RNA sequence: GAUGUCGGCUCAUCACAUCCUGGGGCUGAAGUAGGUCCCAAGGGUAUGGCUGUUCGCCAUUUAAAGUGGUACGCGAGCUGG
RNA sequence: AGCCAGGAUGUUGGCUUAGAAGCAGCCAUCAUUUAAAGAAAGCGUAAUAGCUCACUGGUCGAGUCGGCCUGCGCGGAAGAU
């Protein structure tokens, strides 16, 4: 499960999540799981995807996450009211804008890359489509 | 799938072995075991005899560069060829007694001297002994 | 031989940019040599069926802008972030 | 009408032809001393194939076949049992002069039409049991 | 009967058919296959 | 529209009456009737039936098929007729024919009287066997449905009402 | 410048995510008996031992002893544990 | 697309197992006759058989197949007077 070793600081404000991403060319592998949704990815979510991928590959080929949970989310339990600080950081999310290249693969015929992507796909929260590397 | 390079290719190597053969035996194999079949192949090898099933449409095209541009009307339903490239005769009889053991099948028509044989009067190539037999 | 039919832009900037993108056509230039960049309209259709072949990033095309024709070479590509479009290229003249 | 493989110069127990044969409506006593009969120019330690022929009056009728490619390869390499993982581990090793040994005999079963046809045929036998062409 | 949001071919032998406004999956080699949009 | 476009040929013997989209075929086995859908154009000349759509109708090619389809059947029904052919299976199960009543012993308390309708008739060659006859396709498949409702064939023995052409794969029951 | 709280009693009324009865598909459905899902709200849907209890556990029934909404229905209707 | 016909030989591939013969598993997956036929995609047998597919010849005679960019719809969709 993915997250930063250590940070500067505990907690972050909430922010907002506008834009298109960087990093929208398949860029290590030969193919590519890019998100056409905006969304937030969860450590959990990025390694359920992971698993069904690797499983779906049986362990061949090259696998990259190009995506990374660098954002703490913090939440209040029940029965608490509101203020008295902010809440306890309880798990990480990566901020995804449409166009992210979300994880990429190599080593492997497409057919299994896009069975394998079709898998991962099905763990996430946000919609994807399947891309190619590109001359340029 | 058959491409068009496969087609020309087949339409060449049945071209070639018309030219050199004498005899040819033009018939029906529908409902014919393989196990029969593979037995007439090891029948035919040992009497000179080139056996193939062809697409009658690749059939019409080997057979337009003459001698056997009569069998043409032979070639509606499965089509088997038999090419004597040694001796003449040999097929035309292997294949008498084929049909009669089998029961199946009927044989088309069959061709020498650049004319046709019909169905009933395949008894000529029938009758015919060795080469071989004027000694 | 890529033969790419252009048009002169009449127009410049994002609100001509995106209403070409609109009306299934995309911005592109021509830069490179003594000559003035020139800055064309492209078919969407047509470049993208022809960018899908790696001969087109390689070989020289030829940009038929006015009944002229200009000697090029693919230069960069801006790609849709998610769709599989055209945003804009860059030739450079050969 | 059933396909047996039973030895050269035995032909009797129980386990091996006994009930596999017998529930159909074969002679016991019959088949089994008419084959060893037949097979007794066949050498010790071969197993020959043999396929049974039976009418609706429980007659019968036998053609004896050439050993099998699988058969002959253990004799010539001098092994017992082939290998479980084959082409993965090596058990034994077979000149191009026992090859051609083998496709002689095999000659009245196989389909190839020389000798050369034939020989492959033996030697697909041999990969698919990890004996090494050498 | 299978009655769920997502119905799907199971086999070759199953036929995607719409009666009257809902999609169901009918096979001819398997019961279970059998499925209903719902 | 591949079925539309094949024309149906009217026998010699075979009358075909059009009033609009009202079609009477008769012949030797009987005399059928039938209303087409209004997208249908059909057209007679010669010892054919032609169809095809009618104008301003956006399904008329599915339409003529099917018309096409049934005159087909309505053509064959008139002249050689359709037979379908029933077999029982299971200890006790018996058919008999008296008229135009077909009696059935299907291990009920109470024996099954099934009332034939018009133009459908029936014969039991065997006491496991029914064998009707009629010009209608559509009704002589209604008559065999209806008969194989009685009893339809279990998946643990076969038994049954059976169409003749019917396959009835059978299974194991639970095992312990 | 007052909208009485839990539980019970009495009297109910609606929903359906159905407990029983009714229809049906699949079953790892032989039968009997079940499992699961679909359709269905017409009616029907225990009495007791303990505890203020609702619930729960227990005894013995029943075709069954449904789940919820109604100011956690109901004190200008009763009770007051 | 449908329909007619074939779907063979070495061979029951080797190992394993009471048996594993395409069809419990494990490993290899060539070669021959070929129009084509996987050392076998599923059902079946105690194991065989038997049924069918991948593939191919015939028949038929003009279209057929499923990805992309998009518009509008369909299911997913149960609540209490
Ligand atoms: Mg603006
Ligand atoms: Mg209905
Ligand atoms: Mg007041
Ligand atoms: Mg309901
Ligand atoms: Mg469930
Ligand atoms: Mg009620
Ligand atoms: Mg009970
Ligand atoms: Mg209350
Ligand atoms: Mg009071
Ligand atoms: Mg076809
Ligand atoms: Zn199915």
């Amino acid at each position: 499960m993915l997250q930063p070793k250590r940070t500067k600081f505990r907690k972050m404000h909430k922010g907002r999540n506008r834009g298109l991403a960087q990093g929208t060319d398949v860029s290590f592998g030969s193919f590519g799981l890019k998100a056409v949704g905006r969304g937030r990815l969860t450590a959990r979510q990025i390694e359920a995807a992971r698993r069904a991928m690797t499983r779906a590959v049986k362990r061949q080929g090259k696998i990259w996450i190009r995506v990374f949970p660098d954002k703490p989310i913090t939440e209040k339990p029940l029965a608490v009211r509101m203020g008295k600080g902010k809440g306890n950081v309880e798990y990480w999310v990566a901020l995804i804008q449409p166009g992210k290249v979300l994880y990429e693969m190599d080593g492997v015929p497409e057919e299994l890359a896009r069975e394998a992507f079709k898998l991962a796909a099905a763990k996430l929260p946000i919609k994807t489509t399947f891309v190619t590397k590109t001359v340029m | 799938a058959l491409n068009l390079q496969d087609k020309q290719a087949i339409v060449a190597e049945v071209s070639e072995v018309a030219k050199g053969a004498l005899s040819a035996v033009v018939a029906d194999s529908r409902g014919v075991t393989v196990d029969k079949m593979t037995e007439l192949r090891k029948a035919g090898r040992e009497a000179g005899v080139y056996m193939r099933v062809v697409r009658n449409t690749l059939l019409r095209r080997a057979v337009e560069g003459t001698p056997f541009e009569c069998l043409k009307d032979a070639f509606v339903g499965p089509t088997l060829i038999a090419y004597v490239t040694e001796h003449p005769g040999a097929a035309a009889r292997l294949f008498k007694e084929f049909a009669k053991a089998n029961a199946k099948f009927e044989v088309k028509a069959a061709a020498f001297e650049g004319e046709l044989i019909p169905a009933s009067q395949i008894d000529r190539l029938a009758t015919l002994p060795t080469y071989e037999e004027a000694i | 031989m890529f033969t790419i039919n252009a048009e002169v832009r009449k127009e410049q900037g994002k609100g001509a940019s995106r209403r070409l993108r609109a009306a299934n056509k995309f911005p592109a230039i021509i830069y490179g040599g003594k000559e003035a960049p020139l800055a064309i309209e492209l078919d969407h259709d047509k470049v993208m069926n022809m960018q899908a072949k790696a001969e087109f990033y390689s070989e020289v095309l030829t940009i038929v802008v006015d009944g002229k024709e200009i000697k090029v070479k693919a230069q960069d590509v801006q790609r849709h972030p998610y769709k599989p479009k055209l945003q804009h290229i860059d030739f450079v003249r050969a | 009408y059933v396909k047996l493989q039973v030895a050269a110069g035995m032909a009797n127990p129980s386990p091996p032809v006994g009930p596999a044969l017998g529930q159909q409506g074969v002679n016991i006593m019959e088949f089994c001393k008419a084959f060893n009969a037949k097979t007794d120019s066949i050498e010790k330690g071969l197993p020959i194939p043999v396929v049974i022929t039976v009418y609706a009056d429980r007659s019968f009728t036998f053609v004896t076949k050439t050993p099998p490619a699988a058969v002959l390869l253990k004799k010539a390499a001098g092994i017992k049992s082939g290998s479980g993982k084959p082409n993965k581990d090596k058990v034994g090793k077979i000149s191009r002069a026992q090859l051609q040994e083998i496709a002689q005999t095999k000659a009245a079963d196989m389909t190839g039409a020389d000798i050369e046809a034939m020989t492959r045929s033996i030697e697909g036998t041999a990969r698919s049991m990890g004996l090494v062409v050498e | 009967m299978k009655v769920r949001a997502s119905v799907k071919k199971l086999c070759r032998n199953c036929k995607i058919v719409k009666r009257d406004g809902v999609i169901r999956v009918i096979c001819s080699a398997e019961p279970k296959h059998k499925q209903r949009q719902g | 529209s591949r079925v539309a476009k094949a024309p149906v040929v009217v026998p010699a013997g075979v009358d075909v009456k059009i009033n609009g989209q009202v079609i009477t075929i008769k012949g030797k086995n009987g005399e059928l009737t039938r209303t087409l859908n209004d997208a249908v154009e059909v057209k007679h000349a010669d010892n054919t039936l032609t169809f095809g759509p009618r104008d301003g109708y956006a399904d008329g090619w599915a339409q003529a098929g099917t018309a096409r389809a049934l005159l087909n059947s309505m053509v064959i029904g008139v002249t050689e007729g359709f037979t379908k052919k029933l077999q029982l299976v299971g200890v006790g199960y018996r058919a008999a024919v008296k008229g135009n009543v077909i009696n059935l012993s299907l291990g009920f308390s109470h024996p099954v009287d099934h009332q034939l309708p018009a133009g459908i008739t029936a014969e039991c060659p065997t006491q496991t066997e029914i064998v009707l006859k009629g010009a209608d396709k559509q009704v002589i498949g209604q008559v065999a449905a209806d008969l194989r409702a009685y009893r339809r064939p279990e998946p643990y023995k076969g038994k049954g009402v059976r169409y003749a052409d019917e396959v009835v794969r059978t299974k194991e029951a639970k095992k312990k």
